[PDB]
């Protein structure tokens, strides 16, 4: 699951009717991505482009600013069968007192 | 494919990495006359002859001229499957031969002997092509220069040519770390832009 | 040993670290 | 309800999605013509059966 | 013997944006707390994030160890033991130099 | 009368008299970005419509990196941005100049 970071500080742009509203698995908002897209990120004297065709997570957004080395996107093109899934279980415990 | 077997005893056999080159040879004493008319390409070390590319107007007339080869050498590592096996394998690996007519097609031994450094023919191994060098003569005295006193310096992989003064030259220690500094500085960069900061900076 | 081959065998300041400015603008030593 | 890490198909969950952001909720405030002070009490509305007066 | 190659304090030199990377991760863990009091996310997402995150962190951090020492101080002795190949890995150095 | 390939230019006139092309090519005290060709980008969108996970607290938070680490390499460059030695970007040395002078 390789995580794709901003080369520099700069805008993103990019076509949001291609790729799919989705939820993260961290409760996070993301764009799913299918197809190959090409994003744009605007700079003070150069512009950029980085992305992967294959079933991907954006977690950024048309015009946003993101700063250097944040993780623009992740990949999670790595995908297959787990012969040592688990079923781990997990408690939540109350914080306080009450009905 | 010319179809017939020429007589390489009556031509120039000039090696390539990848091809072979022919040039007729006129009876000459010293085997520095060639003849542009007739030319052939060969693969290594190959009899079957055929017609190289023409990209440039040849010399139609015998001129003199004088060969160099231009390439890099490849030093690679042998496997050892014997006692006594070679440490190392060395091989020239020419890539481009360039042709220098000589001033005034004079001979070597002439008392006054020069190249002529604005007639250059390469030839190129990859493409098994034959052209002439486009050459930026910045010596002051225009066609009047006197040839004893030329420098032709050939970079970009033989594909710049230039004719500058022999005191107006740079040393090879000043060259490599020319090339040694613009290499640096450009992946110093390179490394330092990802830097968040890199927009409020200065190189010093 | 290892250290010292690999000092011995690692090199020199090839770029911007062995000049502050280009020699454009403007090694030395020989030995027989 | 859908998933994790699937792209949503339901027509609530997307709307939910394009209601994530501020200017998506002014747009179908406008386009819905009650105001803003309206809108704020369109949350605080009993839902579901009502009674008869 | 002649050298005298040496460590010191100083020597162990980390990589010029662990402070913004640990800021900012730890900023979105705030962030991503807040919201899972306000019942935005459950558990698991939040252990998932958090885990995520932060090995994501460390990978970039080991990752960036080695170039980091390559362009700015090829000399370092921690570097030189390190490339050498006579004593240490990336794994025991990123415990040194980083996280 | 001459021909394609030979060419002349006996007089060499080119010369970059402007000051940041002609730092960079002498490797002088200079800003990595031509102030010159920066341009202002538009506005990006604001905290409220981006989202919970990218929106920025309201109130700074508090954290044990919020200071920078003192170094060697900062108070050098402090004693040497003076008595014009080197010139930096700005009063205080940033990391990309740390790094530049642990390197040269």
């Amino acid at each position: 699951a390789e995580h794709v970071r901003a080369p520099s500080n700069g805008k993103i742009k990019f076509n949001e009717d291609l790729v799919h509203p989705t939820r993260t698995r961290h409760g996070h908002p993301a764009f799913l991505c299918s197809i190959d897209l090409y994003v744009t990120i605007e700079s003070e004297d150069i512009l950029h482009n980085v992305n992967i065709p294959p079933k991907s997570l954006l977690l950024v957004q048309n015009d946003q600013y993101v700063e250097s080395e944040q993780v623009i996107a992740e990949i999670r093109a790595g995908i297959s069968t787990l012969n040592f899934k688990e079923k781990v279980r997990k408690h939540i415990y109350s914080d306080s007192d009450g009905e | 494919i010319v179809d017939y077997r020429i007589n390489e005893e009556e031509f120039h056999k000039i090696s390539l990495l990848d091809c072979d080159f022919f040039i007729r040879k006129p009876p000459d004493p010293d085997n520095d006359v060639y003849d542009f008319r007739e030319m052939y390409v060969t693969p290594p070390d190959t009899d079957i002859y055929a017609i190289p590319r023409v990209l440039a107007p040849m010399p139609q007339k015998y001129i003199r001229c004088a060969m160099s080869d231009y390439g890099c050498y490849n030093v690679t590592e042998p496997p050892i499957d014997a006692p006594r096996d070679p440490m190392y394998k060395s091989e020239r690996e020419v890539s481009k031969v360039f042709l220098t007519k000589h001033y005034r097609n004079r001979r070597a031994g002439d008392p006054e002997f020069a190249l002529d450094f604005e007639e250059i023919y390469v030839i190129d191994s990859k493409t098994k092509s034959i052209t002439r060098a486009k050459v930026v003569v910045t010596v002051p005295g225009g066609r009047n220069r006197d040839r004893k006193n030329d420098l032709l310096v050939i970079r970009d992989n033989g594909n710049s040519f230039k004719i500058i003064p022999s005191e107006e030259r740079d040393d090879p220690t000043t060259v490599i770390e020319k090339e040694e500094w613009k290499k640096s500085r450009q992946d110093m960069e390179r490394h330092l832009r990802k830097l968040r900061d890199f927009s409020v900076s200065n190189w010093f | 040993m290892l250290i010292g081959l690999y000092v011995l065998t690692s090199g020199n300041h090839r770029g911007i670290c062995v000049n502050r400015y280009n020699p454009c603008n403007r090694k030395e030593p020989f030995f027989s | 309800n859908e998933g994790e890490e699937v792209a949503l198909q339901s027509p609530e969950a997307i709307e939910a999605f394009k209601m994530l952001s501020p200017n998506y909720r002014k747009k179908k405030i406008s386009d819905m013509g009650i105001t803003e002070d309206e809108y704020y009490a369109k949350q605080f509305e009993i839902k579901g059966e009502i009674p008869e007066p | 013997t002649a050298t005298s190659i040496s460590l010191g304090i100083d020597d162990l030199l980390t990589i010029p944006s662990k402070g913004w990377l640990v800021q900012d991760a730890e900023q979105q863990s705030l962030i991503l707390e807040k919201h899972h009091h306000y019942g935005n996310v459950h558990a698991v997402e939040k252990l998932r994030q958090s885990i995520e995150i932060w090995y994501a962190t460390s990978e970039y951090l080991r990752q960036e160890m080695n170039p980091n020492f390559r362009m700015t101080d090829p000399f370092n002795p921690v570097h030189i033991m390190s490339f050498s190949g006579a004593r240490g890995n990336a794994s025991q150095v990123h415990q040194l130099v980083g996280m | 009368l001459s021909s394609e390939y030979v060419i002349y230019q006996p007089e060499q006139e080119e010369e970059e008299l402007t000051g940041y092309e002609l730092d960079k090519r002498l490797g002088r005290p200079h800003p990595f970005i031509d102030p010159k060709t920066k341009k202002k980008i538009e506005k990006p969108l604001t905290s409220e419509e981006l989202w919970w996970n990218w929106r920025k607290p309201e109130k700074e938070q508090w954290s044990r990196w919020q200071r920078r680490r003192p170094d060697v390499e900062t108070v050098f460059l402090k004693a040497m941005a003076e008595t014009g030695q080197v010139k930096l970007y700005g009063d205080h040395p940033t990391l990309t100049e740390t790094a530049l002078y642990r390197a040269r």
